């Protein structure tokens, strides 16, 4: 199939350091300047949290998908585009722990 | 040649003057004002954020 | 009588059968005690003595019919009746810093405890959340605390199985003990009673208290338990005030001031009608150090793990810095000693 | 001061040792990162950006991915700094 | 038929756009796939994905079709299909008094030369297409959100992307901040089965 | 007694004053702010009763969310209520800023702005008519005209 | 007694820019098919008083950003020096007689602009610091402008003392000798205290608030306060100068009266040009001011020098 | 778009202020800010239509 912006997975690693090579020098500005009450390393640490989520995609094309959509949220929070507010929503914090045990799951409710 | 004829150890790091005396420009370009014309502004129909 | 089965997934438009009436809701913890109630899908009944613009912040924290205002008089038992009838949760905040023209410590800290208690055993309400004073004690130097011991006995003999609960210094957004001493900067110095070097706080989050309480209804076991919630470090008052105007970034001119003239100077603040800037009970309360309760269950007990001052205080500091240090991360300062 | 070898060793492993997840016990000049210290790579990205700012210049992801050994760092920098 | 009740038909456009269908079809063989003329007066022309820019500049600059003006850009989601998405170019012709369609198919993956460079108008078209479906277009001069909120994620135009989305809004006083929690409603929104068990036109009737 | 007169004397004073010159912020959202202009209107004339439409937050005393709410707005919307100084008003115009009207079950839409503000006037309609509006706004007043801030000051 | 003399002349000013709110608000309304405030008090009599005592029982808000000194030191200078600006004003008889009262008037409005500087510059907003930007354009465009036209004007007076004007137009009107120099004095004015076609240091559809966007309740009332007392008293400067009024030195109150209502016909005309006309761009204020004014007041000084000494009509010097 | 049933498959709508104010930068070039004012009214945008 056609690719989007890499040929193999070794060149669509590289797009994804070179994202989170920008992501993580981005962070120290997006705590100063959003006037986050959070520290460097939990954002330097959700960032790596975030990128270790797509971390099965085998798929070039998907990569470079994700890069892409990686590079426009980049821009939002380098532009301020972004509020505290969509910063903040990475950190879910209103939402309540909700256990994956299955006693702890069976207690709750009848959710599978 | 050079910029002093008796150069020392802090001179000798100071390069002579251009030839023209025309010294290369600065790239400290001068930021603008990413002023929000946004929503709440009575000119912006209340829903329109410009980045401007 | 008035028992529900919790439905949906705790959000917003869930269901979870914790149908309360929280006194004092107005208040610094009141705010999240309805808040966190609230998101859960609880049936919230906030009773108010001051004007509904007053209780409109509450409004949102619940869905439609969540949240019910009903206006109640401390000094009428039969007010008290009507709020708590449908309720199988009572929780007590009614507790006011300063002595009033109408109200007393006497009259906060141990008649509407009381009432509270005695009235909610009437109604057939389960379980009771009273919240008093980690320094609460029957000889304290302070008439506040004085009272809130002995309310604390009266809520278990009208109240047999009510839980209790002893937060030492609750610090927030809209707290007096972190703003309290950060506004000290407006009259010059910061009187401190032998500086501040013969004082121990333990000052608690109002998140990690708020949750405790919510926890406290939830655990089936803290009926007739009674909770201390604590920090989870202990500080030097001149060491936690001097912390307090470093996240600031304010000046900081620490002056001994004697107990008499610190006495005297509270008096002076007690002649302002509205709410006083600083009490002689406040004066005492704060001077006196935390008490340590190691026979008491604390937030951990309830699964909660006490945040540290440290990554809370950016939030309530933060507006009192002025332009040149706004955005000044929390990292820059470094935590004030601990004495552990 | 002119710049020495032994000297861009001694700051390659001071920001090494600054580096959290690298465990000193297996820190060498000749510890593989990955193989040794037990590092991803983003962690390697991580390491890449440090020594950028300790050293102050660009390493293009090219030679990020070539370098895999502290003494690769320093050769590096040596290189760069015609050391 | 005839009578008040029923559309007139002119037969004298679907004649000529026929005519200019079969035009289009002959010049550009490599790209055109198919042709259509709808009972209506509307023209359809079926492009293969690659297609896009050249059968686009002919025409917008060719004298025989002077489509100078983007009417629409839209996409359509089948969700039935391979090619899901299906691009659909409306253009106008002012020196003809005509519009003629484009319709073109790509995957949730394959991307799709942006017409920027043909109509200018084409750049928050393409922006709204990949904002609501996901189709991605390839040398755009700048591609982003443009409708959707700016830290949302998914594709809400897309068949299989729920009605309701799956995150909402709401203030609380804790952090003092809008947050986005997992969606919640009061009443579900009420799905009605309304399709007539029997055939309304038995002229679309599909082979068994 | 003699206290509680002056207090209630005062308390009236105060709030006539501000139940009387409310100050609107010039707030529109959606097909709700036309009917809101048709209030200003000469036919209605809202600056007749003392409601005058301010254009910044921190000289406005109200806000009339008039018009759908979406998701990309709220937090610019809770942010221009904040910075109102109190005593603010929010007043929710038409159905799409009471509970989501037409676009309840909608991805991108709060379901009324009461998740986001509280409300004291619900203004219904689709859109509301420039006299319902004006109903709710004069409703505000009456609303206003029964605060008695400083008669439970007195009693506090 | 000289004290109640200061009181006399400021409270009843302060009571006429409160109700000049509501004249304004009641003249806009008539001059678009609307009603003024009609309904607090009869005929919105008591509006004012509405509105003043709301801003004052308003929460004020200090931003975070702001420098406080300013920001506090603004709204003061500019009350204070609008209150100032009445003392030297002839109505019969001035308060405070200077020799230059004229030059002290010129002065007083130079240093008021600084209260919009400071405001807008202390505000710390993009919106107050472009408001301010706009204050300064504008004193650039009119102040070269304002004097060179009350320069000429006075040269047909002797001397810069106010009082003398009421003589020097005892049998004639000064606006039948300088029409032109009093229309462009009237644009000069109108621009001068931020007002029609000129509200670019507020711009309400274009900087939602201008300067005093960041200022609530009593600062704003205080800056709005200022506002209108500088647009009396910039009238009351006009009707002096060009619409003399006979003083009949035992009855000063036949002067009062007619000097008052000369005023009250400026402001109502400063209402009517309000609800007329489109906002200018401050650019094209500038190049108006500084391209069709300043050439013809400097040909109108020239006229204005050159024709006492070639009519044998110098004014007197004392 | 339909698809022969009693509701529509697709209904793209086409708004006229949705291409206008994407040209809003191109005719705001070299003027100033209260000439965007006058731009962006002499477009007569409606958010509706635009924010389908
Ligand atoms: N750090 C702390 O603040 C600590 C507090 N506590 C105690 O725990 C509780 C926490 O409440 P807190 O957040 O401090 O509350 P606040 O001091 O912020 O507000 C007091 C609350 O109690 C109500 N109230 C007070 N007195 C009366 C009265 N006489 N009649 C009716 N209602 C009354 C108020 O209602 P209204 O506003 O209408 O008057 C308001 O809701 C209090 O009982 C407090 O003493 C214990 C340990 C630490
Ligand atoms: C403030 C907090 C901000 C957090 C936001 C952080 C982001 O934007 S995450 C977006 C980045 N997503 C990606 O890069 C997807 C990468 N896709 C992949 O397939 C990769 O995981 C690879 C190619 C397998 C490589 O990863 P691994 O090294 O195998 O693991
Ligand atoms: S309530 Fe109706 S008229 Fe008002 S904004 Fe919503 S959809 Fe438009």
């Amino acid at each position: 199939v056609k690719p989007i912006f890499s040929r193999d997975m070794n060149e669509a690693k590289r797009r994804v350091r070179e994202l989170y090579r920008a992501w993580y020098r981005e962070v120290p500005n997006t705590v100063h300047l959003f006037q986050l009450d959070i520290s460097v390393k939990q954002g330097r640490d959700k960032v790596r949290e975030m990128f270790m989520k797509n971390a099965h995609v085998t798929d070039p094309r998907v990569v470079d998908l994700l890069v892409i959509k990686g590079k426009m949220e980049l821009e939002e929070t380098i532009n301020v585009w972004k509020q505290r507010t969509h910063i903040m929503r990475f950190f879910h914090e209103t939402e309540a722990p909700r256990p994956t045990d299955f006693l702890s799951k069976f207690y709750v409710g009848h959710d599978p | 040649g050079g910029a002093v004829m008796y150069p020392t150890k802090e001179t000798a790091h100071w390069k002579p003057p251009p030839w023209n005396d025309v010294d290369p420009p600065k790239d400290t370009l001068v930021s603008n004002l990413t002023l929000n014309f946004g929503p709440q502004h009575p000119a912006a129909h209340g829903v329109l954020r410009l980045v401007m | 009588h008035h028992a529900l089965i919790p439905h949906g997934k705790g959000g917003r438009s869930s269901v979870s059968g914790i149908v309360a009436t929280v006194f004092g809701a107005t208040g610094f913890l009141g705010r999240y005690v309805v808040n966190h109630l609230g998101r859960m899908g609880s049936q919230v009944i906030v009773p108010y003595r001051c004007e509904p613009y007053d209780t409109m912040h509450l409004r949102p924290m619940g869905d439609l019919g969540q949240i019910i205002f009903m206006e109640w008089n401390g000094k009428d038992k039969d007010s008290i009746r009507k709020v708590v009838e449908h309720s199988n949760v009572v929780i007590n905040l009614v507790g006011r810093e300063w002595e009033t023209k109408n109200f007393d410590f006497e009259d906060v800290f141990v008649k509407i405890p009381h009432a509270i208690a005695q009235v909610s055993k009437e109604a057939g309400v389960e379980k009771l959340i009273h919240i008093s004073h980690l320094n609460a004690d029957i000889k304290s130097p302070s008439r506040y605390l004085r009272s809130k011991a002995v309310g604390e006995k009266e809520v278990r003999a009208a109240f047999p199985e009510a839980t209790i609960i002893k937060p030492s210094d609750i610090f927030g957004r809209e707290d007096r003990f972190l703003n309290y001493f950060a506004s000290m900067r407006w009259f010059g110095g910061v009187p401190l009673i032998s500086l501040g070097k013969e004082t121990v706080k333990q000052p608690v989050y109002i998140v990690d208290v708020s949750k405790g309480i919510i926890n406290a209804i939830k655990d089936p076991d803290a009926k007739g338990k009674t909770f201390a919630f604590v920090g989870p470090n202990r500080y030097l008052l001149f060491d936690l005030v001097q912390y307090i105007f470093a996240v600031a970034y304010r000046p900081f001119l620490p002056y001994p001031l004697p107990h008499f003239a610190y006495r005297w100077v509270g008096r002076l603040f007690e002649v302002s009608p509205f709410e006083p800037w600083t009490t002689r009970d406040k004066v005492e309360r704060v001077h006196m150090s935390d008490m340590t309760l190691p026979h008491l269950p604390g937030l951990e007990d309830l699964g909660i793990q006490a945040t540290p001052l440290e990554l809370k205080a950016i939030e309530v500091l933060r507006r009192h810095r002025t332009y040149r240090w706004l955005t000044s991360e929390m990292e820059d300062v470094k935590p004030a000693k601990t004495v552990n | 001061p002119p710049l020495t070898l032994e000297a861009i060793k001694d700051r390659v492993l001071y920001v090494l040792k600054l580096y959290d997840k690298i465990d000193p016990e297996k820190l060498s000049v000749n510890s593989h990162f990955m193989k040794d210290l037990g590092l991803d790579s983003l962690d390697q990205v991580e390491i890449i950006m440090a020594m950028e700012d300790e050293f102050g210049f660009e390493i293009p992801d090219i030679d990020a991915e070539k370098l895999m050994c502290p003494q690769e760092i320093v050769d590096y920098i040596a290189d760069k700094k015609d050391v | 038929d005839t009578r008040p009740t029923i559309r007139p038909r002119n037969d004298v456009v679907h004649k000529q756009l026929s005519a200019f269908g079969q035009y289009v079809a002959e010049i550009l063989p490599k790209y055109v796939q198919q042709v259509q003329v709808s009972c209506f007066n509307e023209l359809e022309i079926f492009i293969h994905p690659d297609g896009v820019i050249p059968v686009l500049t002919f025409l917008r600059d060719h004298t025989n079709a002077q489509f100078k003006s983007l009417a629409d850009l839209t996409a359509v989601d089948v969700p039935t299909r391979q090619n899901r998405f299906e691009i659909v170019y409306n253009l106008l012709s002012l020196r003809f008094n005509s519009r003629i369609r484009v319709k073109t198919y790509t995957d949730e993956l394959t991307p799709i030369e942006s017409s920027v460079t043909v109509y200018k108008a084409a750049n928050w078209y393409e922006r709204e297409i990949w904002d609501m479906f996901g189709v991605f277009f390839a040398n755009h001069p700048d591609l982003r959100r443009i409708l959707t909120d700016y830290g949302f994620e998914g594709h809400p135009f897309r068949k299989d992307f729920p009605l309701s989305g799956y995150v909402e809004l709401r203030y609380d006083d804790e952090v003092k901040r809008v947050v986005a929690e997992p969606v919640e409603l009061a009443q579900e929104f009420r799905k009605f089965d309304l399709n007539s068990p029997w055939e309304a036109f038995p002229a679309y009737r599909q082979p068994p | 007694s003699r206290g509680e007169y002056v207090v209630a004397k005062l308390d009236d004073l105060v709030n006539w004053a501000r139940r009387s010159s409310l100050w609107p912020m010039t707030f529109g959202l959606a097909c709700c702010a036309v009917e809101m202009m048709h209030m200003a209107a000469p036919r209605y004339d809202m600056d007749r009763f003392g409601v005058v439409f301010r254009a910044s937050p921190r000289q406005s005393d109200v806000m009339i969310v008039a018009g759908t709410l979406t998701n990309k707005m709220a937090p610019a919307l809770r942010k221009v209520y904040d910075q109102m100084p109190e005593p603010r008003y929010v007043v929710s115009m038409g159905s799409c800023a009471n509970g989501g009207g037409y676009y309840h079950y909608s991805y991108s839409v709060v379901r009324g702005c009461d998740r986001i503000v509280p409300v004291d006037i619900y203004v219904p309609g689709c859109p509301p008519t420039a006299e319902a509006l004006l109903y709710g706004i004069l409703q505000l007043q009456r609303k206003i005209k029964r605060e008695k801030r400083l008669r439970i000051w007195y009693r506090r | 007694m000289f004290m109640i003399n200061i009181l006399s002349l400021i409270i009843p000013i302060l009571l006429a820019v409160a109700f000049l709110t509501l004249v304004e608000r009641k003249v806009l309304g008539y001059m678009q098919l609307r009603k003024g405030p009609n309904v607090v008090g009869p005929y919105g009599l008591l509006q004012p008083i509405a509105d003043a005592l709301k801003l004052f029982t308003k929460e004020p808000l200090r931003p975070a950003t702001s420098s406080i000194s300013m920001f506090i030191i603004a709204p003061i200078l500019a009350l204070s020096l609008a209150l100032t600006m009445w003392v030297p004003l002839p109505m019969p008889y001035p308060l405070i007689n200077m020799n230059l009262g004229v030059l002290f008037m010129l002065a007083m409005s130079s240093l008021a602009v600084y209260s919009i500087l400071w405001s807008g510059w202390a505000s710390n907003s993009k919106y107050a610091l472009i408001g301010a930007l706009r204050a300064v354009a504008q004193t650039i465009s009119y102040e070269v402008t304002l004097a060179i036209i009350l320069l000429s004007v006075l040269l047909m007076n002797g001397s810069y003392t106010l009082s003398t004007l009421i003589t020097t137009q005892e049998h004639i009107w000064m606006i039948f000798t300088s029409w032109p120099l009093a229309m462009m004095w009237f644009i000069s004015t109108l621009a001068e205290t931020n007002r029609a076609p000129f509200d670019l240091t507020e711009g309400e559809s274009e900087l939602v608030s201008g300067f005093n966007v960041e200022y609530a309740a009593g600062p704003f009332a205080m800056f709005f306060m200022a506002e209108y007392a500088n647009i009396i008293m910039m009238n009351a400067f006009t009707a002096i100068l060009f619409l003399g009024a006979s003083h009949d030195p035992h009855t000063p109150e036949l002067y009062t009266i007619n000097f008052v209502l000369k005023t009250l016909a400026l402001t109502i005309t400063f209402l009517w040009i309000r609800a007329s006309y489109p906002r200018f761009r401050y650019d094209q204020l500038m190049h108006l001011l500084w391209k069709s004014f300043l050439p013809l007041t400097l040909a109108l000084c020239m006229w204005h020098i050159s024709l006492p000494i070639m009519t044998a009509s110098i004014p007197p010097q004392s | 778009v339909s698809d022969g049933s009693s509701r529509p498959y697709r209904c793209k709508i086409k708004a006229p202020g949705f291409a206008h104010l994407a040209g809003l930068d191109k005719m705001s070039k070299g003027h100033m800010l209260a000439d965007v004012v006058a731009i962006i009214g002499t477009q007569d945008i409606v958010f509706g239509e635009v924010d389908r």
